[PDB]
């Protein structure tokens, strides 16, 4: 579905950083990210936000929902504010959580590459 | 306004 190619890049990566980057690494807990060798790529800050949005929101088979995380809480009104018509789109087992939470970091990373 | 669920408001 949504489509992040309209959002205001700039001021999501001043907002994580800010204030989101320390939630994951609180989530973290001290568990490191060379615990975890698969990692998941992206290819531009839209696609970037398109996996963020995916793995932090929807429920996998490993990590039924992060979506009341403090992290994830904070993601969902950067991206309320900062990509026009998101808001409306959202109006309608934890095996894997850590290990999805470091994939987050590392797409996180790359949303926030320079330019 | 339409403040959404499990959403933080410390943006404002
Ligand atoms: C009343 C709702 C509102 O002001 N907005 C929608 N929204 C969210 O619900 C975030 C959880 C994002 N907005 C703000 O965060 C303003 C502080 C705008």
């Amino acid at each position: 579905m949504y489509d992040f190619t309209n959002c205001d890049f700039e001021k999501i990566k001043a907002a994580y950083l800010s204030t989101i980057s320390k939630d994951l690494i609180t989530y973290m807990s001290g568990t490191k990210s060379t615990e975890f060798n698969n990692t998941v790529s992206c290819s531009n800050r839209p696609h970037c936000l398109t996996e963020i949005q995916s793995l932090t929101f929807n429920p996998t088979a490993g990590c039924a929902s992060l979506a009341k995380e403090m992290f994830a809480m904070k993601t969902k009104a950067a991206l309320a504010i900062w990509c026009p018509g998101y808001s409306e789109t959202q109006i309608n087992t934890t095996n894997k959580c850590l290990e999805q939470v470091s994939q987050l970091q590392g797409l996180w990373r790359r949303f926030n590459r320079p330019l | 306004c339409h403040w959404l669920e499990n959403c933080w408001r410390g943006f404002c």
